């Protein structure tokens, strides 16, 4: 039962505080996200979800996404989904979450200066020796396993700018994206659906197009063009007592989501790999 | 604004992004106005057109009134043009 | 070899800058954000008809076409959002080839109605590889001349063959 | 006699069109196929066995708000690779004769659909073979009676409402591609305006806006259209490039581990083409 | 043109 729960490795070193860490059962699913739907809402306004692709005898490709958690009326930070290493730290509200949740921040983004001031900041805690270091080594252990284990490169041809017409040139966002940590980069893979697949000279097209942008800021969950998507979303008391006992109900509904979908996935001669 | 300030910290920057706005508007507003003077204007607007272009002026007036902002001859024609001040000479 | 490839980006460049007055059309402004349309040559499309327009391929050889753009000094190791910038260039071509391919007998009336002369069925493709053209020339002008003499990248040559088999195909099917 | 004199009484209708198709020959029984939605008193004045059979359309409804407010809507039936003749999801009235198969089906629905769409002398050219085809007087002419009346009381009640909706200031519908920009989009308002009033209220009940502004708050369904229409019709096709993928699962193990119950987001493709205003609710 | 190719 490996809990991948990312953000709830958190413990309230502080005795007064106390960490519920109430966050989704999907985290012990052996699955390619690395954090749980509740972090991942919580913390990037996303919820997961999965698209089939082919999905008629046995053929079950699934390609997993997440969805928009951002109406059409919130901009810039507001907007920004997973914001770039050089803002994250102005998105979040570092200072109103636990030092421990701001250390697995630092660690993601890289923020090795902002992890050593963490540590040195606890090391002036009551308890520190005792506890505060083992909480340290625990958080940061845990951490650094799960980068890892995302990072490839430790011990495929999906393009994410490349959708974008009617920009002047540059691209970029699959720069960023590179620059982004291992565990970024898998989230935003796992997460973002490439708008085209193409598999051995053939494609298939999901939307006619992309909902999500990327750029400097990060990622964002806003429209290449135009205005943005629409994204809408006991205690007995007197006003619950209702009254006397005595329209399209018979139809299903089209929901009213905005998935992520950016991006043009390239597969070569490979077939419908299914492993 | 910061793309314009680029070119430097203009006293009335603000004003000139508006005015750069509604330039660029005005040279398509020509266009289609060439576009449209040989044919005869009615007495009064199509109801429909006047309809959907009242219900877009809502849209746009909240939005430039959401965002709160910051030689005189032909200043003063262009700038009534600008206001929309039809009675521009 | 690939010094032929800069030869024929070299003389791409140069036959561009001499046929845009040749025939002096330098439709320039334009690019391949969408499928073209015949009021931004109207006129170019009266010139074209002073001339037998059958000289023309269906296909477009978007590889030998985007190849020679390949070989820059990447090397660099400072821009690889040029690279980046690169593969959207070519994907982007890639889209503007396959609409074109699919609405080709859309265009066909756009132009029947612009010019309505039994040449069409080859002003067409001349109107859509000579936007090709002029934004190819333009996209010169932004990158610069680091063209080496050899250069390998597996990435850009992968996403060359698998978007250009798609346009290929797409150009096939326009049966007749 | 039990009712009182006249006094129509009230029960529920079959609304779809095509439920009042009946075999000419009496002799020969024939149930026509519909869907239980026929029965449904809504906007949809056709039963979704009919809508999926003639038109490769399904229906579906688009949650709107506070106050959830259903707006009805449409979905492709089309598959990816479908071209040509196929991608023509509601024909105009100059390729309906021939995108609608008259000779291979029914007699009565070959005027079902010369009714709907205004063709005056095939509804004519109909009337008088069957009045001089078989025994017209005995129960055949009755019966052709019976269907026309029930057509003619259904484009009734359609028509008067569409008139009055396109005269409409409060509410306006444009029916094309949002992006101007755009070469595919093309006079849809004005091919609208060519088809029929009761084909007009099917086209407002089955493609859904682009954008909806509702007083001064605006909402993009949107950052594209998923259908155009041109002379042919309601064309099933992408207004800029590819076609979309539309698998179709249904009708005509570590990824399951992974995957157990899990939001799933649906790979239908709803129609949603052109502008739409509307002052207050009127709802 | 469909026969001077
Ligand atoms: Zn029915």
């Amino acid at each position: 039962r490996v809990n991948r729960c990312i953000f709830a490795s958190i413990v309230s070193f502080d005795a007064c505080i106390t960490y519920k860490s109430p966050c989704s059962p999907d985290a012990y699913h052996d699955d390619g996200w690395f954090i749980c739907n509740n972090h991942l809402i919580k913390r990037f306004k996303m919820s997961k979800m999965v698209l089939p692709i082919f999905d008629e005898d046995d053929n079950q490709f699934k390609m997993t996404i997440a969805r928009h958690l951002v109406g059409n009326k919130e901009r810039g930070i507001k907007r920004i989904l997973i914001p770039s290493a050089t803002n994250y730290q102005d998105v979040f509200n570092l200072n109103s979450m636990m030092q421990a949740e701001q250390l697995i921040f630092h660690l993601i983004y890289n923020n090795e200066n902002a992890v050593n001031t963490i540590c040195d900041n606890l090391k002036y805690t009551e308890g520190f020796t005792s506890n505060t270091q083992r909480v340290i080594h625990s958080v940061y252990a845990t951490t650094k396993s799960i980068l890892d284990t995302t990072n490839p490169n430790t011990f495929e041809l999906r393009f994410f700018d490349v959708t974008n017409a009617r920009a002047l040139r540059g691209g970029a966002g699959d720069q960023l994206f590179n620059n982004y940590s291992g565990f970024l980069q898998n989230l935003i893979r796992r997460a973002v659906a490439p708008e085209y697949l193409q598999i051995d000279t053939e494609e298939l097209r999901f939307r006619n197009c992309a909902t999500c942008i990327i750029d400097e800021t990060g990622l964002v969950a806003s429209v290449p063009d135009g205005p943005e998507l629409y994204n809408p979303i006991n205690r007995l008391q007197i006003r619950n007592v209702l009254k006397f006992e005595g329209t399209l109900s018979g139809y299903e509904e089209y929901p009213t989501y905005v998935p992520l979908f950016l991006g043009y996935q390239i597969i070569n001669s490979e077939n419908n790999f299914l492993r | 604004r910061e793309t314009f300030n680029v070119f430097g910290p203009f006293k009335q920057i603000d004003f000139m992004v508006m005015f750069v706005i509604k330039f660029n508007f005005l040279c398509d507003m020509r266009n289609f106005a060439k576009l449209i003077d040989e044919l005869v204007p009615n007495k009064q607007p199509n109801m429909r057109i006047h309809s959907v272009l009242v219900m877009r002026d809502k849209i746009v007036k909240l939005a430039f009134s959401n965002l709160q902002f910051q030689n005189t001859k032909h200043l003063q024609r262009l700038i009534m043009l600008m206001n929309a001040n039809y009675n521009v000479i | 070899s690939k010094d032929i490839v800069n030869e024929k980006l070299q003389k791409i460049i140069v036959v561009t800058d001499g046929m845009k007055r040749l025939y002096e059309y330098c439709n320039c402004k334009n690019s391949l954000e969408t499928l073209p349309s015949a009021a931004n040559y109207g006129s170019l499309l009266k010139r074209l008809n002073l001339y037998n327009l059958d000289h023309i391929e269906m296909n477009v050889n978007f590889y030998e076409l985007l190849f020679p753009l390949t070989l820059y000094n990447d090397n660099d190791n400072s821009d690889k959002t040029l690279s980046h910038q690169l593969v959207n260039y070519i994907f982007l071509a890639s889209n503007y080839f396959q609409n074109c391919a699919k609405n080709f007998n859309y265009m066909r009336e756009t132009f029947n109605v612009f010019g309505p002369f039994k040449q069409i069925d080859f002003m067409v493709m001349f109107v859509i590889k000579f936007n090709f053209l002029c934004d190819m020339r333009n996209f010169a002008k932004l990158i610069d001349e680091l063209v080496p003499n050899k250069q390998p990248n597996m990435r850009i040559h992968s996403v060359l063959v698998m978007r250009d088999k798609i346009v290929k195909l797409a150009f096939s099917n326009l049966q007749f």
